[PDB]
């Protein structure tokens, strides 16, 4: 689990564009305050 | 479980945000496909199990 892929963004990468966030990430027409179900965290991991 | 249910959708318009944007589910998830994306898709069948 030490290797990582960003799994959503609000929009696609530019050419070279590198991006740390762990802001969370809104999936629905919910508020999700920064902090569960349609509020989740953008980094997932391959389990090799 | 031994017995589900299949329900055959066809000939209809489907509004998946009618699910994945409702709060009424323990779990939701899509798989190959992303869930916003599935209002725009159109596909000869679809199955309900």
């Amino acid at each position: 689990y030490n290797y990582l892929f960003r799994l959503f963004r609000k929009s696609n990468l530019k050419p070279f564009e590198r991006d740390i966030s762990t802001e969370i990430y809104q999936a629905g027409s919910t508020p999700c305050n920064g902090v569960g179900f349609n509020c989740y965290f953008p980094l997932q991991s391959y389990g090799f | 479980v031994y017995a589900w249910n299949r329900k055959r959708i066809s000939n209809c318009v489907a509004d998946y945000s009618v699910l994945y944007n409702s709060a009424s589910f323990s779990t939701f998830k899509c798989y190959g496909v992303s869930p916003t994306k599935l209002n725009d898709l159109c596909f000869t069948n679809v199955y309900a199990d």
